[PDB]
Order: structure tokens, then C-alpha cells, then sequence
RNA sequence: UGAGCCUUGAUGUGUAGGAUAGGUGGGAGGCUUUGAAGUGUGGACGCCAGUCUGCAUGGAGCCGACCUUGAAAUACCACC
RNA sequence: GCCCGGAUAGCUCAGGGUAGAGCAGGGGAUUGAAAAUCCCCGUGUCCUUGGUUCGAUUCCGAGUCCGGGCACCA
RNA sequence: CUUGAGUCUCGUAGAGGGGGGUAGAAUUCCAGGUGUAGCGGUGAAAUGCGUAGAGAUCUGGAGGAAUACCGGUGGCGAAGGCGGCCCCCUGGACGAAGACUGACGCUCAGGUGCGAAAGCGUGGGGAGCAAACAGGAUUAGAUACCCUGGUAGUCCACGCCGUAAACGAUGUCGACUUGGAGGUUGUGCCGGCGUGGCUUCCGGAGCUAACGCGUUAAGUCGACCGCCUGGGGAGUACGGCCGCAAGGUUAAAACUCAAAUGAAUUGACGGGGGCCCGCACAAGCGGUGGAGCAUGUGGUUUAAUUCGAUGCAACGCGA
């Protein structure tokens, strides 16, 4: 539908789920996939295996765009931080840049109270 | 933690460099430390406890 | 056990084939300590399988055996009250033992006339991938690959 | 940017089968140096098996009835 | 009375050369349990009848029933 | 009279206090572009959000609150407490040399002032969090722990309140009495040699019931003040004073018990930690629980159904 040949992948990893989106440099999404959308429900949803499965599926879904170069920005502390980038590289892209862009307050707002479990 | 891959090095060395850069940056430590609110009294308590245990 | 000092027990070989594998097969098949009965049953089954397949008793037996050997099993592990189903590899000796146990158990549940007939039919079915032993192997394989995320 | 409206060019491998052949049809001559069998190459489409398609080299052949089908070969041609 | 759309599994339901997806229910790997996983299993003239066609769940007619807008409403 | 106490000259360090301005990161909301089937949450789920286009991603705007790294048993203050940067106003501490006054000092009933958080009144503000409240779970029940929301409050100005495990559970002031390892901040002489202030850890004599304290004393002494007299009743009732209220402060009696209590010792236990062993689990094989019969027991029946064992460690047991 269009040829961009170079985009960036956003990985949003948390303790419950990982979400991978692919966009061009200007920041317009082209396709996305999730660990929970790949048939992994519950505890199985929060494992590196599901993260790399989601990475492969998201790479497959964006096939029509002819991506050849790719940057990666990863945010969040989730378990799926390293399997996803490995699976993304193995799919045939060239990881030309890796960045951690997780947010950190410079004080900020008051976090929720502690769980008494 | 900004890692720009150089010329012809493999992916594994760049990934290891990025992991090391994120480890020395204290990213996950800060993220875990800001997850819940810890009272000032608890802060001082555990800081002093760490200090005395070290000594 | 708690010691890791146990040893391995030697086994007498097959009389007219010289294969330890068929001796262990007889041992698995044997019940109540009546070994001559088991030997006669297994010999009749091997003879009829060889005549109906034409290769021989030996490699036909091995070919039927190989279709039942598993390569991965599932073990339960407790972490937080809920048990994970970790997939683990299987040692070759355990593969042989599991295959022979499955074959014999499948043979015992059949509506045929004699035990040798049941064993021959089940062995041929395994050799051409239609017995219940291959079904159990497929069940184990699918269950193991389903819980592939827990494989650390 | 919607709806109808003409013209063109494509588009349509239940199973037969060389053939990704719809209903219908005057009907086996067109095509051909108005550079043609077969090619390198540009490209389309595609139940991806195969249909469609410019140029170049090349130089002038493919060809209708033929046996399988419910039917013939877009050989021109016309009805949907 | 007329017109407009429908009739497919036990339920919900998409679909001229076929009957299809999920859950319901049954057993077993399965553990003390709902999990949670694996394995299958059925679950059918595709409302009825008739009509074209090389055969129609598919196109056509007449019927049974559901819903909507109308009309008759003296 | 000058040694206690105070004034003056130069300087050092500091989240000490009051007022005003400003910067960056992030959460939330608002509008728009791309893009499509999930997101969120948990031990597992569900409530909740989403095809009316969410979550993800990019651009612009609004608003409030707190200041990552530095950061440190580091520093300042009588205590409560104080942390981005900048300016204005302002209190105390210490250091080196000299000069000045001349006992001007210490403690303090009643009195006065400051005093975390929650709370109260009036007027603003409201992003995040979150009593009460609502829903979803778990449970025998769950007015809780867990999940999704969420109002006072948290923030500002002024005025009340006057309480905390407001703790070093250690009142203030002064003198004397072996050592070691550090931290922070001044100063003299030549990286070494000294000399002041505050501060952390160990330890000697001594003291203590013991734990322990130990030149920053819980050691040896002097001055002044506050407080205690068995455990419940009770820091409660009545009265006085203070407050808008919540309540604060002063403070009994009848009745009842023979104890209540502190430190340490030996075990036992822990849904505390470390290391080990046993057919104790895990891997297998064969059984019991169902059927028929044998046998023992409980119960019921009988004139008697003789007596004993009767959790593991009694029940094919004395027999
Ligand atoms: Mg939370
Ligand atoms: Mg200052
Ligand atoms: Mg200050
Ligand atoms: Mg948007
Ligand atoms: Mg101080
Ligand atoms: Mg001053
Ligand atoms: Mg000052
Ligand atoms: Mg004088
Ligand atoms: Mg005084
Ligand atoms: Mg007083
Ligand atoms: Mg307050
Ligand atoms: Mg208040
Ligand atoms: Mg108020
Ligand atoms: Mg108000
Ligand atoms: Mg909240
Ligand atoms: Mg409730
Ligand atoms: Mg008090
Ligand atoms: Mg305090
Ligand atoms: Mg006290
Ligand atoms: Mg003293
Ligand atoms: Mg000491
Ligand atoms: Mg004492
Ligand atoms: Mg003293
Ligand atoms: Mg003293
Ligand atoms: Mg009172
Ligand atoms: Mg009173
Ligand atoms: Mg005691
Ligand atoms: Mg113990
Ligand atoms: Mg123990
Ligand atoms: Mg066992
Ligand atoms: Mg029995
Ligand atoms: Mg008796
Ligand atoms: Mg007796
Ligand atoms: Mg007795
Ligand atoms: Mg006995």
C-alpha cells in the first residue's frame, strides 16, 4: 500500500502484558500485536515466550510495507524486554538503534499505597 | 540508555552493550522503587538498618 | 533416593535372538513371575508379525518401537500454590521403557481372541501409525508443546 | 467525497483435461515480415496452478476440426 | 388486507459443485478443588411443499411462524 | 580583682526562618492524525473501559502537587522539624589575635510563648492519592485483607485546637576521672607536626538485678526544679478552668485480688532460618474400599450372650 523502508518499533512491556507496535519515523502506526492477543491467557500472558511470539506476529502483519531498517525503543520493566528484540531481529530486520525510554518522575505524583499480602 | 550500533558488529554484542548500559543506569531499580508509597519513617528506618548491618 | 549410590542391574539376553531389548520386553510383559508363558506369547507374536510383514522379527520390532518413543514429557512444579507444567526432555532408556509399557498396556485392552493376536495387531498398528500407543504419544507431545512457555 | 450513466481493458483452474474452458453463437480460417515460433527483459493478476502484458534480441511461425468434457479452442465474430 | 426481511446443531450463529465457527453436555492426561491445559465425541433435507437445472441450503412459486411500517377501523 | 558571664574587630559552614519569582521530568484531562481487536487486573478470576474505534503511537493546549541523580548512622534548629534554582528580609553557632565591663551568674512553683499528624470555622483550589460509600472476588460467614471506582481530607490565607512510642522511654547548669577506629568544620608551624567546635562505633576502672552505660556516663561530687509509693476500678466520675465542637487540664471513692512486674536461665513450640536421615515423598508393581465366605470388634437382643485390650502403639489381640 506504501513503501517506507525504514521505521521504528515501540515495545510496551509491563508485569502483565507486552504490546508491540510498528510505526514510521513520523509516528504513524502500521500494525500491532499483543501477547494477550496471541492465545496466551493468564499467567502464560506474562512470559518472554509470549513476548517473542507477539514480536513475530507483529513483524508478519507489517509485511506489505517493505521494512528494511528499524529502530527500537523499549519502555517498562516487564519480563518481555529481551525476547521481543531478539525475535524482531531474527525476523529479518536490521536493528540500527536501541533505546530505553521508560518514564521516571523527577521528584512527581504520589504512588498508590502498598499491598498487604 | 541510547545505543547506536556501530559498523559490522553482530547483534549479540550490541544487545549485551545495551543490557549493560541499562544495568549501570539503575532503570529497573528506580521503576521498582516508585511502584508504591513508602512512608518517610519507613525510609529512615530501612536506611539506618542498612547502614548498621553494613557496619 | 537420598544417596545417589544405586547401581544398574544386569539382564540376561534373548535366547534365540541375543537382544537385551526383547528380554526387557518379556520382563515388562511378564506377570506373576511366569516367564515361560511371556516368552511363548512374545515369540508367537513376533513370528506372526514377521510373516505378515516380511522383513523379519527384529527390524520390524524396532520400526514398530520407534513410532512410540516420546521425546518430551511434562512434570508438575509448585511455585505459588498453582502448579506449572514444565516440559522436560526424556532419556533414551526412559523412552524405551515408556514405549514398551505403552505397547503392552494398549495390547491388554483389546477384544481379540488370544494375547499373542492382540500383541501382534497392536505392534503392526504402531508400526504403521494407527495404534492407541501412537495416540498416547501424540497426546503427550501436544500437552508438552502446549505448555512451552513454562520451559525455562 | 457519494449514487446512476455509458466506452475500454481485464475478470471468472466442482470433476474432465495440452487448457485459472460462464450462458450464447454465424462458424475451422485467421494470424503472419501491418517483423512471426522462442527468447533476455518491464510489469500485472493469481483457489499461486497458471491467465494477462511493453520493449529488445530474434526473423516469420502459431494455427481451427483432433481423444478426454455437458461444450470448444477469445481462428474473426455477436447476443448476456 | 398490503408491503418489507428471516427460518441451519442442544443454544448462539456466517455461508448453484460443503454443510461450517464457538459453547452446552460425556469420558479420560489432570490436581483436594473452580482453574489451567491436552484428547476426541456427536451436535443436520440449511422451515414445508412444488418448480428450473448435469444435481440446489442457495434461483423461482405456493404455504407455517416471528418482527417492522402501513391500511380497514362502518 | 579577673578566671565565670557578656560587648567589639575579621572570617567559615549550613535542608535555620518569613515573602516573591522561575525551570525540568512525570501522572490526568481536552482537540486532532495513523491504526485495529482487544485492554486492565489477579494466586486465578470477575466488576470496569472498547467496533459510538479503546489500549498503543505522534502533535498542540490546560491545571495542580511534589522536587529523581547529588544524598552520606552528612548538616542546621530549644524542641516540633527543615531537601530543585534565584533574589529581598532575618535568628543563632564556631574559629584566630587583641581590646573593653567587672560577679552583671545558675535553676525556677505560679505566668507567658512555640508545638508532627488528624480535627474545627470562613473564602479559594483540586492533577495524583485516598477515611466513608458502591460494586467484583475469597470465605462456613467476610460489615476485612485482594481488585475497579470514589467523597471529605491532603494544597493556599487567616483564626481555633494543644495532643503523639512529642523516645536517647535518660531535666537544666558546673568540676574531676585510662584508650582505640572514624565523619564533618575552622586555624598555627614545617605531605609531616600540632590545636579548637559538633558528631558515629568499640571498649578499661567504676556502677547496675541483669541487660548494659562508660570523658556525649547510667562513674565521683555540688545547685535548683518536676515526679513515684501493690494490681484492677482509672487518668475514670463529680466540681473548677479553657474550647465553636471534638475534647484538653486538675483529679477521687466505694468494691475486689494476693499478687501484678523487670532482667536473665533450661526446655518446648513457630504457617522463622541453615544442614541432614527413614518405602517419608517422587518412579514403578501389586492390593484394600464394591461381591460371596472366614474371623475379631462396636451396637442391639437375651436367663446368660463370662472377663480383659479398645488413637498411631486395641480389633485372625490374652485364646
Ligand atoms: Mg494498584
Ligand atoms: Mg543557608
Ligand atoms: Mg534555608
Ligand atoms: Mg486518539
Ligand atoms: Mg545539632
Ligand atoms: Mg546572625
Ligand atoms: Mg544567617
Ligand atoms: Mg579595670
Ligand atoms: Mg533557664
Ligand atoms: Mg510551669
Ligand atoms: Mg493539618
Ligand atoms: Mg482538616
Ligand atoms: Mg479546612
Ligand atoms: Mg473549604
Ligand atoms: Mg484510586
Ligand atoms: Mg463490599
Ligand atoms: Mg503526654
Ligand atoms: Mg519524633
Ligand atoms: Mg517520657
Ligand atoms: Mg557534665
Ligand atoms: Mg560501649
Ligand atoms: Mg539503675
Ligand atoms: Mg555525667
Ligand atoms: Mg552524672
Ligand atoms: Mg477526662
Ligand atoms: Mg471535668
Ligand atoms: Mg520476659
Ligand atoms: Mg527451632
Ligand atoms: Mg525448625
Ligand atoms: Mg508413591
Ligand atoms: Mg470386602
Ligand atoms: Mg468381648
Ligand atoms: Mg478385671
Ligand atoms: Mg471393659
Ligand atoms: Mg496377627
Amino acid at each position: 500500500r506504501k513503501q517506507v523502508s525504514d521505521g521504528v518499533a515501540h515495545i510496551h512491556a509491563s508485569f502483565n502484558n507486552t504490546i508491540v507496535t510498528i510505526t514510521d519515523r513520523q509516528g504513524n502506526a502500521l500494525g500491532w500485536a499483543t501477547a494477550g492477543g496471541s492465545g496466551f491467557r493468564g499467567s502464560r500472558k506474562s512470559t518472554p515466550f509470549a513476548a517473542q511470539v507477539a514480536a513475530e506476529r507483529c513483524a508478519d502483519a507489517v509485511k506489505e510495507y517493505g521494512i528494511k531498517n528499524l529502530e527500537v525503543m523499549v519502555k517498562g520493566p516487564g519480563p518481555g524486554r529481551e525476547s521481543t528484540i531478539r525475535a524482531l531481529n531474527a525476523a529479518g530486520f536490521r536493528i540500527t538503534n536501541i533505546t530505553d525510554v521508560t518514564p521516571i518522575p523527577h521528584x512527581g505524583c504520589r504512588p498508590p499505597k502498598k499491598r498487604r499480602v | 540508555p541510547v545505543i547506536k550500533v556501530r559498523e559490522n558488529e553482530p547483534f549479540d554484542v550490541a544487545l549485551r552493550r545495551f543490557k549493560r548500559s541499562c544495568e549501570k543506569a539503575g532503570v529497573l531499580a528506580e521503576v521498582r522503587r516508585r511502584e508504591f508509597y513508602e512512608k518517610p519513617t519507613t525510609e529512615r528506618k530501612r536506611a539506618k538498618a542498612s547502614a548498621v548491618k553494613r557496619h | 533416593p537420598r544417596r545417589r549410590v544405586i547401581g544398574q542391574r544386569k539382564i540376561l539376553p534373548d535366547p534365540k535372538f541375543g537382544s537385551e531389548l526383547l528380554a526387557k520386553f518379556v520382563n515388562i510383559l511378564m506377570v506373576d513371575g511366569k516367564k515361560s508363558t511371556a516368552e511363548s506369547i512374545v515369540y508367537s507374536a513376533l513370528e506372526t508379525l514377521a510373516q505378515r510383514s516380511g522383513k523379519s522379527e527384529l527390524e520390524a520390532f524396532e520400526v514398530a518401537l520407534e513410532n512410540v518413543r516420546p521425546t518430551v514429557e511434562v512434570k508438575s512444579r509448585r511455585v505459588g500454590g498453582s502448579t506449572y507444567q514444565v516440559p522436560v526432555e526424556v532419556r533414551p532408556v526412559r523412552r524405551n521403557a515408556l514405549a514398551m509399557r505403552w505397547i503392552v498396556e494398549a495390547a491388554r485392552k483389546r477384544g481379540d481372541k488370544s494375547m499373542a493376536l492382540r500383541l501382534a495387531n497392536e505392534l503392526s498398528d504402531a508400526a504403521e501409525n494407527k495404534g492407541t500407543a501412537v495416540k498416547k504419544r501424540e497426546d503427550v507431545h501436544r500437552m508438552a508443546e502446549a505448555n512451552k512457555a513454562f520451559a525455562h
